């Protein structure tokens, strides 16, 4: 239709660039959290045993990852 | 063998549930606009003067008695109503300092997902043969199959909200 064919072509390549970036975040989020738990465990049973500082640095990471997820829907 | 791919719908460990729904609620709003936006001229007030899935289902719109409107006017009013929810920072806070209201899921997420699913119902029941001639059944099924898995993951839509596509959605889960 020369006017629909242009919108259908951009609609298909949108979901590609969208679902590719979607999986790009969901597997990078899981690989970033994996290294935070492994760092919380390898520092759990050194001295200090900071059951709060490890519980606080865990919250600090979750809040820091929380603001990342919020900006994914607030496109300028 | 095991279970699914876009099972990315699972909540990331240690994060807010209202945010994981709100971000996806905005995302499916964008995906549905891309699907209907490509067949925007195959769905006109002459083609579909009544917002309907199959002749048993009809969705009215209130501006307050709900009136019968055409399919493109119902979608145009639905999406303009969704943007009124997002721009309302008391519901969808854009500042990282703001928080969600009480019952953000039952009062905001579920009412929006109930309406947005109806565009899926109209495309399948009245424009699937036209979607089939556009190589969009792949994009349509993927966007719809992701919509149902996300709603099933958090129990957001009751079976009555899947009205006409309730039989079609049974070949999942
Ligand atoms: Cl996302
Ligand atoms: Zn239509």
């Amino acid at each position: 239709s020369n006017k629909t064919q242009r919108v259908v072509s951009v609609c298909k390549m949108y979901f590609l660039e969208h679902y590719c970036d979607m999986f790009d975040y969901v597997i990078s989020r899981r690989q970033r959290t994996k290294q935070v738990l492994e760092y919380l465990q390898q520092q759990s049973q050194l001295p200090n045993s900071d059951q709060i500082k490890l519980n606080e640095e865990w919250s600090s990471y979750l809040q820091r990852e929380h603001q990342v997820l919020r900006k994914r829907r607030l496109k300028p | 063998s095991e279970g699914v791919l876009n099972q990315a719908v699972k909540l990331p460990r240690g994060e807010d549930e209202n945010e994981w729904l709100a971000v996806h609620c905005v995302d499916f709003y964008n995906q549905i606009n891309m699907l209907y936006g490509s067949i925007t001229e195959f769905c006109s007030p002459q083609t579909c003067p009544r917002m309907i899935a199959t002749n048993e289902y009809e969705y009215l719109w209130a501006f307050q008695p709900p009136v019968s409107v055409s399919a493109p006017k119902y979608v145009e009013c639905l999406m303009r109503w969704c943007q009124d929810q997002f721009d309302d920072e008391s519901l969808f806070p854009s500042k990282v300092t703001g928080t969600f209201p009480e019952g953000f899921i039952q009062r905001v997420i579920q009412p929006i997902l109930r309406r947005l699913f109806r565009v899926y119902a109209h495309i399948y029941c009245h424009h699937f043969n036209e979607i089939l001639e556009l190589n969009l059944q792949t994009v349509l099924n993927t966007s719809f199959r992701h919509f149902c898995l996300f709603a099933q993951e958090f129990e957001l839509l009751r079976p009555a909200d899947f009205g006409p596509l309730l039989e079609l959605v049974m070949e999942l889960r």
